[PDB]
């Protein structure tokens, strides 16, 4: 029908988007799309159409509703603040060392809690985004 | 000429070091790949071999639940993808 | 009929790796044979390091343009 | 043109992209800005009648549209919303400053001097547990009210909108709002230059004449 | 005895002081000789392995280990990817 | 057999760890016993070292007068030496710091050395033991953890061999005790700890026993990071090797500068000339590993990588913006920096040295008096003297040093905007739009559309390479001067002369050559002699490299076709050659530039390192 | 048998890094003092003043060489003068370059400002020159009144390149120019 090089390139646009399409499914079977290569692992699709992370980011905590989680981060922070205040400046203990006498433990248990906390309250935005 | 496929999406094949010896069945192949990878919300998991001699691991998704519904998304992506050409 | 851009017309070019790429130049004549495929002849009037400023592009290749709606100033 | 994937900031048939938080959907910008700015509230008597904006700052959110495609600069909307609680933030500041140099509430170490309280109540035992009770405090109520998509005009919310109407206002038939806001705005804007004059007199004594004596 | 070249050589006064013996006598040069000629027996063993690559049957033939079995099956190491990452985590 | 040309031996030798490409030993298996094998060789390296410092050495005359004696390296046993030089030459001498490292981490024999050298060897046996059977199993072995643990390991070893170990009451049988007994073993003094003006034993073993438990803390985080956040979409040899070089060279140049201002070897302080050595190698070593990792992230995007809307894609199409900002960081950096050192030049020329333009570095004095030192040196941003201070090695910064950091900024630039240029233009130019199908490396284009020399991603490498030596040599030269001024007690002569660079030729390069060149003449030969010689030999490298870079390929390969023209109708021999085996043919234009590299920077290394021996000798 | 001078460093356990605000002066630096009662900076002056007289006693009283050198000696008495005011270390005499940002004898500031002011008038001379003569005739081949006019025009380069800026008439759209796409993004 003397086919025209517009309707070549047409096939050719035909061909790719149709390939772009297909290898996407399960009938491609390539090594890039194993678990934990470029796939979104089974079950857990992090993010939708929109980029919008789901649940799923979140990991073992996927299920950790958002009060548990703010509640989690507050009380991560406040204990770290606290344990932090108290190892530099209120009865510092570096200056306790230069004293002859150890660490308090209490001290460097709670200020290891802040970045807890700032995960934490990443965390707990991601399941009140989802309505978890 | 710069609609050869590139080296990196030739990878592992006989025209890795040589793109311009590809066929062009091949290079429109790979060029739709790549683009095919770069779409994870509908790319498929893939799931794992069975290598270790012991009992099929329990886990707790379903394998053919989820093939199933990634057979409709493709069917419904590739509709949709020749209704827009 | 006539298909492609209209002679004389400022195109902006869609090929990637033209030297004048997403640059505008004017449109020659476009061979009117479904079997060319890159029948418009476009002449820029920047020359590319091989000191030509005349090429041919398919039809995807071009973006006609208005007469007021591209920019001058380049 | 290109194809979907590939598409970022200065590529052909990129759509603007805006997500800065983690967890929250992708939302796309349109340049607005100056459409927002000609129906915007401000621009009293005192310059004319026209939105005073020399420099073209409300402009440059559709420039990043030119520039790479990427929002840089702010929406005229987050100017609005910058502009509120800075306004807000001074008035409070203004009315401390000269508030503490007479009054004295809690543990905190006594210090009327303005310059000196923040750093004397970070360093008090009992004033950093209240300075991390009000910071606390700030964080949930900025938090809450994050507007932060104002950056780039899409804050569903009229700028300064936060959950704060214990009157009838906002209500009442009577009452226009938009004076109030008008009045809110311009007092924000006078209380910015009394704190950018506090600061002038404390650092360049003599600069306000009338802060002479003040701290 | 040496000719001292250098102004910090001059100035600090080092000296190089000659140990009065050796150091390794004969016994123990041997030993370590016949330690680097067993590592030399080993680096020719391992230059021929290279120089000829690993052969197409091993890796294929001899069935993985239990533990490499569950390595490439949850892609662990290094593994379900391309990369060699010694300092991987 | 063999009917193939000399160019084969450059095209397969610069290709011949090029493992990706040698489809045999492909797997990442094959890779790994790479590296076992390199730490054999590296294990007896160090076996050598410590061997030859055993045999003929003075490290039991060492540890007694680590002030006093001067560390031999090996025996010389040259049989073109004259009686004379024979008796002249004692042994050679050392340049590296393994006596005091040796001192440092416990060995008081020969016969701990002797030691030490077995098992370097079995060691290493045990490298080649594991090259021998590549596996999945053996790649398991690494890690972050594996790295900390060995930290840990070795925080053990520098405990057992602490100076006060022998005061420590053993804490896994009476107790923790005291906090004195574990301060025996584990301090955190802080800076150098006077005497052997080095860090204390006990904070180095401190400090790796927290660098290794911290170490593991973050391995576990960044898996659990890696438990939710699965994604290994790229993954190349090119892309980790490319992560490990810039980590290491980030780590090495740290090495050097801490390793300089925080000595953590005893009595190193007191040895001028392998300090500066210790610096200018870790220096030298730091840049070739960022170039290395620079390099390596050109051919991941040359072969290893596919278009997508990443960080890299991300960074590709905006490609013009990152080479035109850095482009004109680098033209003002060296706009100004060589205006102000010719203005200096000028005023100090005609006799006015107050009217040099000396910007004072008043920001890292800032940083330095509020951040670092604890007296006021300058008053600016503090002035609070420290009651209880520490010692280190952190020099006084003055005038010259702004403009010499101002130079080290347009090489680091310079550098970095050469190999970023190049690194995103394989992806193609408007003059090479197809860079993605051609490899890294290559000749060029032709002459047509204008000319296409150097035109490669490996030609990039090749422009920046010359850099990075230039930089290092500014950086280096730096660091030397300072460090001669300050052992010289000058500390004036530089802060004066640096401001323009006649002072940089006179009372550096000129003035500390005078001890260098007298290693042998007419009236004799002392212990110089060696390090003038390869002074000129490292010299005749640059040249050659000189001859390799200018001359290009087309005149010598008619030359040398010439040259087989008088072979082939030479008498006796063209019944023998026929020039079929093994062609004689020019090297190839990448190979040329390679060599006449190799060359370049081979005289560089060997010239410096001459002079650096020859001035603080 | 010593080592390089060694520094002393803070040992700042206290948690808190104290920066003097009454330090963030030239003033209030103990390492640059003014030039005028500099010791170092007035015994460079006067090996100066006696290098010019000793250049100055070669050629005989009232030759035009003997005038040349007294002239460069009033010169050098002069900008000495100027240079008292400068601020020269405590051990070099140099004058300094205060580039903190403070408006001082021999600071940033200033310089920065003109030299900024008169680089955008050349910048923006250009570009003005280049869009209003679009064509490569008249770039090889200047048009000297347009040029000019351009170049004496671009004196209010600093507002009308901003209001260029704001209004989209200065950058250009990354769609309508020639962008580096060869990798088909
Ligand atoms: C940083 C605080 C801030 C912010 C974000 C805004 C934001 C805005 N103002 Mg506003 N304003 C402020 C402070 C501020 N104002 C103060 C303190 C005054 C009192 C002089 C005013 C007086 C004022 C008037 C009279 C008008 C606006 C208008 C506007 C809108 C358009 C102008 C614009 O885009 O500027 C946003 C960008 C900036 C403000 C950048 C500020 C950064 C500069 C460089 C700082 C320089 C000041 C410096 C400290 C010197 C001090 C001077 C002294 C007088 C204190 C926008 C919502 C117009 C309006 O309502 O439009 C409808 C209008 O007509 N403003
Ligand atoms: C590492 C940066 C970072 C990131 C990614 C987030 C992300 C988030 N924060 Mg957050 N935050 C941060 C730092 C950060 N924060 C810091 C430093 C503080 C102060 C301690 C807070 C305090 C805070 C509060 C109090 C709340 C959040 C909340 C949130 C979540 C949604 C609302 C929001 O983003 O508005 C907050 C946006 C910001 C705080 C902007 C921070 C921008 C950072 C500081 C960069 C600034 C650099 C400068 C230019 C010695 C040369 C979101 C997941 C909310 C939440 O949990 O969900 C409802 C919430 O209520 N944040
Ligand atoms: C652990 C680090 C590491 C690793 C594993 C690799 C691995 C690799 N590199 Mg690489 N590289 C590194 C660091 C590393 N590199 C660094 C730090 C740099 C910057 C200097 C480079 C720069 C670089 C370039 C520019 C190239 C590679 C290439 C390669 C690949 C092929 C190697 C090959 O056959 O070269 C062959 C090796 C040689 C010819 C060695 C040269 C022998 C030297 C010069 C002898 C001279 C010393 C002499 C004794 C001195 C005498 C002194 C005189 C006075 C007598 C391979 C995958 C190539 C590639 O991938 O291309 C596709 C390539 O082109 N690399
Ligand atoms: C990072 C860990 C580390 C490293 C690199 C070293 C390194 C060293 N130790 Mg050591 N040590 C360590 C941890 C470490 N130690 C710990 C944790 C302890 C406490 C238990 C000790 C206790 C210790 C003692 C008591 C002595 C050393 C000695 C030595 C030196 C000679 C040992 C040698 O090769 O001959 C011994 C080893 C062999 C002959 C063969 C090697 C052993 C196997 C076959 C190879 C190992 C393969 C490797 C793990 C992979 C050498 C510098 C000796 C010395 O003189 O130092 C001053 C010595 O007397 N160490
Ligand atoms: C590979 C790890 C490793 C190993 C095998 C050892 C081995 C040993 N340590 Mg040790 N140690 C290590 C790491 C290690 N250390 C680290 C990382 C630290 C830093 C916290 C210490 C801190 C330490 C102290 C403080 C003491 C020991 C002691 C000892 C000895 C125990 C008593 C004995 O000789 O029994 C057979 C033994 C040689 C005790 C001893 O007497 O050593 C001299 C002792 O008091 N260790
Ligand atoms: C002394 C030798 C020398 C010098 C001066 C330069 C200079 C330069 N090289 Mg370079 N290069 C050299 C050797 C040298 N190279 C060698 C041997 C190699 C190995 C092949 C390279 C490889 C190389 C590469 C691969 C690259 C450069 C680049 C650059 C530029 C960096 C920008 C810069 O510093 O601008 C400063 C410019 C100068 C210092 C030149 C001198 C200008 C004047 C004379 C000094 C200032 C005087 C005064 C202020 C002006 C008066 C103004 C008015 C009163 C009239 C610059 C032009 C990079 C580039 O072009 O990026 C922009 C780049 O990509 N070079
Ligand atoms: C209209 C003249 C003009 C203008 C507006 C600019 C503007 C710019 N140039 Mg540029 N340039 C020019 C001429 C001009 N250039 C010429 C003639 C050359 C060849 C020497 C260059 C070479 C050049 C390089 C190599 C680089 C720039 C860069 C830049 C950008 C940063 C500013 C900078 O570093 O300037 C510095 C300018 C120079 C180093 C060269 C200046 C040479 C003269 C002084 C300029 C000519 C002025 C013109 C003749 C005035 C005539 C007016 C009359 C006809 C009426 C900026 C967009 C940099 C960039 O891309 O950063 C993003 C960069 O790396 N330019
Ligand atoms: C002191 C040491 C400093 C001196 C060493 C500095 C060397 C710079 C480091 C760069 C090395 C990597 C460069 C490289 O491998 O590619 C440099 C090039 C890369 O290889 C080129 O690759 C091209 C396509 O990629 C073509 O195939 C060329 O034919 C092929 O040569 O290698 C060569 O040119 C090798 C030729 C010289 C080989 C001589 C062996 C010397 C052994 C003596 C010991
Ligand atoms: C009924 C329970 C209750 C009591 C009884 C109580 C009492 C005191 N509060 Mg308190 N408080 C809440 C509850 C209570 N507060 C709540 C729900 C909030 C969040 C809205 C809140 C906020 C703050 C802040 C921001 C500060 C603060 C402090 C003090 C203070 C002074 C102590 C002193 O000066 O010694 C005293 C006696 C200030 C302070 O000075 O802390 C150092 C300080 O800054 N409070
Ligand atoms: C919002 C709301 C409520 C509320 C509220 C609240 C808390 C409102 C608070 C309002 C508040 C706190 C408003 C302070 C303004 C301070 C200003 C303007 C300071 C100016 C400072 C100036 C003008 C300094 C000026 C000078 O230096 C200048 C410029 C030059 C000199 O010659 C003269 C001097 C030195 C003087 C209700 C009622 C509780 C319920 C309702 O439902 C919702
Ligand atoms: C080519 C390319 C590539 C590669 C790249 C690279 C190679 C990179 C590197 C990079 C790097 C290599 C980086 C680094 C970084 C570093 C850092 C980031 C650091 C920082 C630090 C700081 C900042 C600090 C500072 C300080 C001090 C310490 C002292 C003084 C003061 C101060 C504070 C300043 C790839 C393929 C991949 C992609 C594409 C392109």
């Amino acid at each position: 029908y003397t086919e025209s090089a517009q309707d070549a390139k047409l096939f050719e646009t035909v061909f790719s988007t149709y390939t772009a399409e297909y290898l996407k499914g399960p009938m491609y079977e390539t090594p890039e799309k194993m678990i934990g290569r470029r796939p979104f692992n089974p079950g857990e699709p992090l993010w939708g159409e929109d980029k919008k992370l789901t649940s799923n980011v979140l990991g073992p905590l996927k299920r950790v509703s958002s009060n548990e989680l703010a509640f989690l981060t507050m009380i991560c922070l406040a204990i770290g603040a606290w344990g932090e205040a108290q190892f530099l400046w209120f009865d510092p203990q570096f200056a306790a060392i230069d004293r002859g006498e150890y660490f308090n433990p209490i001290y460097i248990i709670a200020a290891s809690l802040l970045p807890v906390s700032f995960w934490a309250h990443i965390a707990c935005y991601i399941q009140k985004a989802n309505g978890k | 000429v710069c609609q050869n496929a590139k080296q990196g999406e030739l990878k592992f094949t006989e025209y890795w070091t040589k793109p311009y010896e590809a066929d062009a069945l091949t290079t429109l192949f790979v060029k739709a790949r790549v683009a095919a990878y770069n779409d994870v919300v509908n790319l498929f998991p893939l799931p794992n071999p069975k290598l270790t001699s012991g009992p099929a691991e329990p886990t707790s998704v379903d394998y053919d639940a989820l093939t199933k519904e990634a057979m409709e998304g493709q069917k419904k992506r590739i509709e949709a993808a020749m209704a827009s050409v | 009929a006539w298909v492609g851009p209209k002679k004389g017309s400022q195109v902006r070019i869609l090929r990637p790796e033209s030297y004048w790429f997403q640059q505008r130049g004017t449109v020659v004549n476009v061979n009117q044979k479904t079997n060319i495929k890159y029948p418009v002849t476009v002449k820029f009037d920047f020359v590319n390091y091989a000191n030509v400023n005349t090429n041919g592009f398919a039809l995807w290749e071009v973006d006609e343009l208005k007469e007021g709606e591209y920019d001058p100033d380049l | 043109a290109h194809p979907k994937h590939m598409l970022v900031a200065g590529v052909r048939g990129y759509e603007m992209e805006w997500q800065p938080i983690p967890g929250d959907a992708v939302k796309y910008p349109k340049p607005n800005s100056e459409e927002m700015f000609k129906t915007m509230i401000g621009a009293d008597v005192e310059t004319g009648g026209e939105a005073w904006d020399p420099l073209g700052f409300h402009k440059l959110f559709d420039r990043n549209f030119d520039f790479n495609m990427l929002p840089v600069y702010p929406h005229v909307q987050w100017l609005r919303e910058a502009e509120i609680k800075h306004g807000r933030v001074c008035m409070l500041a203004f009315i401390g400053c000269f508030a503490q140099a007479g009054y004295h509430i809690g543990s905190y170490p006594v210090q009327p001097d303005w310059s000196k309280a923040l750093a004397e109540c970070y360093a008090s035992p009992t004033g950093a547990v209240g300075l991390f009770q009000i910071s606390v405090l700030i964080g949930w109520i900025e938090g809450k009210n994050y507007n932060g998509d104002a950056w780039v005009g899409m804050s569903e919310k009229e700028p300064g909108d936060l959950g704060f109407d214990p009157a009838g206002f906002t209500k009442n038939p009577d009452f226009d709002l938009k004076k109030a806001q008008l009045q809110e705005i311009k007092n924000g804007r006078l209380a910015m230059v009394g704190c950018a004059s506090i600061a002038a007199n404390h650092f360049i004594p003599g600069s306000v004449p009338l802060l002479t004596g003040f701290y | 005895e040496r000719i001292p070249g250098g102004k910090f050589t001059k100035a600090q006064g080092k000296i190089v002081a000659t140990p009065d013996e050796d150091g390794f006598t004969d016994s123990e040069v041997a030993l370590a000789l016949i330690i680097a000629a067993v590592v030399l027996y080993l680096a020719i063993e391992v230059t021929k392995s290279l120089f000829y690559g690993e052969d197409p049957e091993t890796t294929a033939k001899g069935p993985m280990t239990p533990f490499e079995k569950r390595v490439v099956e949850k892609g662990l190491f290094g593994s379900r990817g391309d990369s060699y990452s010694p300092f991987r985590p | 057999y063999g009917r193939c040309a000399t160019q084969r031996y450059f095209q397969v030798l610069g290709n011949i760890h090029d493992i990706e490409l040698n489809e045999s030993l492909n797997s990442p298996q094959a890779i790994q016993a790479l590296s076992f094998g390199q730490l054999s060789v590296i294990l007896l390296w160090l076996a050598a070292y410590t061997f030859h410092i055993g045999w003929s050495g003075n490290f039991e005359a060492f540890i007694d007068n680590p002030l006093g004696v001067q560390p031999i390296n090996h025996f010389v046993l040259d049989p073109h030496y004259s009686q004379y030089k024979v008796d002249t030459t004692i042994a050679a001498l050392t340049n590296h710091p393994i006596y005091h490292w040796l001192m440092t981490v416990g060995f008081t024999s020969n016969a701990q050395i002797y030691r030490f050298t077995l098992g370097l060897e079995i060691t290493a046996a045990v490298m080649l033991v594991l090259s021998l059977a590549p596996s999945v199993g053996l790649l398991s072995m690494g890690g972050l953890e594996v790295v900390s643990w060995i930290s840990i390991c070795w925080a053990g070893h520098l405990v057992n061999f602490a100076p006060g170990a022998a005061n420590l009451t053993n804490v896994v049988m009476e107790g923790p005790g005291s906090l004195g007994n574990l301060m025996n073993v584990l301090t955190f003094n802080g800076g150098i700890q006077l005497g052997t003006q080095a860090l204390a034993v006990s904070d180095v073993a401190h400090h790796h026993v927290a660098i290794g438990i911290v170490g593991l803390w973050i391995s576990a985080l960044l898996r659990v990071s890696k438990y939710a956040w699965n994604f290994n979409t790229q993954s190349s040899y090119h892309l980790d090797l490319s992560l490990s070089l810039t980590v290491g060279g980030i780590l090495t140049s740290l090495l050097a500068q801490q390793a300089y201002v925080y000595p953590a070897l005893s009595y190193l302080p007191y040895d001028y000339l392998t300090t500066t050595s210790l610096y200018v190698h870790h220096q030298y070593i730091g840049a070739f590993l960022a170039t290395g990792g620079f390099v390596h992230g050109g051919i991941f995007l040359v072969r290893d990588y596919t278009l997508s809307n990443d960080l890299v894609g991300k960074l590709l199409a905006t490609k013009a913006t990152v080479i035109s900002t850095l482009s004109w960081i680098t033209l003002f950096l060296g706009f100004h920096a060589t205006g102000l050192y010719m203005h200096n030049d000028a005023m100090a020329a005609f006799g006015v040295p107050q009217k040099q333009i000396i910007i004072e570095p008043v920001f890292a004095e800032f940083i330095q008096q509020v951040f670092f030192l604890g007296t006021p040196v300058y008053g600016l941003g503090s002035a609070a003297v420290s009651s209880t201070p520490t010692l280190s090695f952190l020099p006084i910064i003055s005038g010259g040093d702004f403009l010499v950091h101002h130079a080290i900024a347009l090489g680091l630039h310079t550098t970095v905007l050469v190999l970023i240029k190049g690194a995103l233009d394989s992806q193609g130019s408007y003059l090479f739009p197809d860079k993605q199908s051609f490899g890294y490396g290559f000749a060029c284009d032709g002459p047509g559309r204008g000319g296409t020399c150097d035109i490669s991603t490996w030609d990039s490498f090749y422009l920046a390479f010359f850099w990075v030596n230039n930089t290092v040599a500014w950086f280096t030269y730096y660091f030397h001067w300072k460090v001669l001024s300050l052992w010289q007690s000058s500390t004036a002569v530089f802060d004066e002369n640096s401001l323009y660079l006649m002072g940089w030729f006179r009372d550096y390069l000129w003035q500390n050559c005078a001890a260098l060149l007298s290693g042998y003449d007419s009236l004799g030969s002392n212990d110089l002699a060696v390090w003038a010689w390869a002074f000129l030999l490292a010299h005749l490298a640059w040249a050659t490299g000189f001859m390799f870079l200018i001359s290009w390929r087309g005149y010598w390969q008619e030359l040398i076709d010439t040259v087989i023209y008088m072979h082939l109708k030479a008498p006796f021999f063209n019944e023998i050659w026929s020039a079929d085996v093994v062609t004689p043919v020019a090297l190839s234009i990448v190979q040329a530039r390679f060599i006449g590299l190799a060359h370049y920077v081979a005289g560089f290394i060997l010239t410096y390192l001459a002079f650096v021996v020859g001035a603080t000798s | 048998i010593d080592t390089a001078p060694v520094t002393k460093m803070k040992n700042l356990k206290t948690g808190t890094v104290e920066v003097d605000q009454t330090k963030l002066s030239v003033k209030s630096w103990g390492h640059m003092e003014p030039c005028g009662q500099n010791k170092k900076f007035q015994k460079r002056i006067k090996d100066e003043a006696f290098k010019l007289k000793k250049r100055q006693d070669k050629y005989a009283k009232g030759s035009a060489a003997y005038a040349g050198v007294q002239e460069v000696i009033d010169q050098a008495k002069d900008t000495a003068k100027a240079y008292e005011g400068r601020w020269c270390g405590k051990k070099d005499g140099l004058p300094r370059v205060i580039a903190t940002g403070e408006v001082t004898r021999g600071g940033i500031v200033t310089p920065a400002l003109m030299f900024l002011y008169t680089t955008g008038w050349i910048g923006y001379a250009g570009r003005s020159y280049l869009l209003r003569t679009k064509d490569a005739a008249k770039e090889i081949k200047i048009d000297v009144p347009l040029a000019l006019t351009c170049m004496t025009s671009a004196f209010a380069w600093p507002v009308y390149s901003w209001q260029d800026i704001t209004n989209g008439r200065f950058v250009a759209k990354d769609t309508e120019i020639r962008v580096q796409r060869m990798h088909m993004a």
